[PDB]
């Protein structure tokens, strides 16, 4: 049994242009723990990337919180990629401050 | 109350991951794909904790990853599965603690996402889920670790969670209350914002004078929580909608309109 | 503190 990963892009802090924060994308609710979560400056991915350590709610699924340290622009669009086994393909979740 | 809780995942050497919470805190951490796989610190009431400490939790990881890429290998011998798939090993226990006391003490285990087997809650007897878990349960009624787990569970998990909270008391026991705003966006919504708390336990609704989108509560990566719940209102009615915040943080609670 | 080591399935 396989569960599909609900996706939520999001800062940290408020967001304020040209102020650094940092750029979140929440996986959970997910079966099996293997996923591919990448952050996207401009269609980019992102070298510094981290990540939560691997946990699971009481019905067994996996939620995985993945940060990294940036500062939003007025133009500069920002987003999260998700790939896992329950997708056809790769769902991107834009970001909206 | 107060809850210790700790999170083993074995993924088919295997990954093996650990991860000890304190309500909602990390504390510990276990990777076997790390470059020097040891028990390291997540939170600053357990660091200062003696090499004596985290050594045995270190070896105690460490001796646990062997037991569980053994476990894989008798799971997959038990549903005469191939050596190919991938299979995920689940664990699960911990200790509830008003008096300081055991509340409810927990120890439940997955194969592939499905229920296992659970230790009952008179902690002295098991649950298997099917007949794999039967073979399972009787490996462990032969060692009879249902006396074991009463030994952490009614002692070691609370004893030793009640240092936590001690030593931690400054950050864990502290309430940290929401910080709550409504933003409104024309679709021809009123969403209700709550931003840094702690615990993640908070209820938003949206009264008028079923309809609200939810969201779950995601961590700010501070060590706070975060979430808002949405609804959609008629143009020239905004006025008639009120949020309302319930937090442990909060002296009494918050509405806000619009 | 953490579970001690565990019987294996």
């Amino acid at each position: 049994i396989q569960r599909t990963p609900k996706i939520q892009v999001y800062s940290r802090h408020p967001a304020e242009n040209g102020k650094s924060n940092f750029l979140n994308c929440y996986v959970s609710g997910f079966h099996p723990s293997d996923i591919e979560v990448d952050l996207l400056k401009n269609g980019e991915r992102i070298e510094k990337v981290e990540h939560s350590d691997l946990s699971f709610s009481g019905d067994w699924s996996f939620y995985l919180l993945y940060y990294t340290e940036f500062t939003p622009t007025e133009k500069d669009e920002y987003a999260c990629r998700v790939n896992h086994v329950t997708l056809s393909q790769p769902k991107i979740v834009k970001w909206d401050r | 109350s107060h809850s210790m809780r700790y999170f083993y995942t074995a993924v088919s050497e295997p990954r093996f991951i650990a991860v000890g919470y304190v309500d909602d805190t990390q504390f510990v951490r276990f990777d076997s794909d790390a470059a020097s796989p040891r028990g390291e610190p997540r939170a600053p009431w357990v660091e200062q904790e003696g090499p004596e400490y985290w050594d045995r939790e270190t070896q105690k990881y460490k001796r646990q990853a062997q037991a569980d890429r053994v476990s894989l290998r008798n799971l997959r011998g038990y549903y005469n599965q191939s050596e190919a798939g991938s299979h995920t090993l689940q664990w699960m226990y911990g200790c509830d603690l008003p008096d300081g006391r055991l509340l409810r003490g927990y120890d439940q285990s997955a194969y592939d996402g499905k229920d296992y087997i659970a230790l009952n809650e008179d902690l002295r007897s098991w649950t298997a889920a099917d007949t794999a878990a039967q073979i399972t349960q009787r490996k462990w009624e032969a060692a009879r670790e249902a006396e074991q787990w009463r030994a952490y569970l009614e002692g070691t998990c609370v004893e030793w969670l009640r240092r936590y909270l001690e030593n931690g008391k400054e950050t864990l026991q502290r309430a940290e209350h929401p910080k709550t705003h409504v933003t409104h966006h024309p679709v021809s919504t009123l969403r209700c914002w709550a931003l840094g708390f702690y615990p993640a336990e908070i209820t938003l609704t949206w009264q008028r004078d079923q309809d609200t989108e939810l969201v779950e509560t995601r961590p700010a990566g501070d060590g706070t929580f975060q979430k808002w719940a949405a609804v959609v209102v008629p143009s020239g009615e905004e006025q008639r909608y009120t949020c309302h915040v319930q937090h442990e943080g909060l002296p009494e609670p918050l509405t806000l309109r619009w | 503190m953490a579970r001690e080591l565990h019987p294996e399935y």
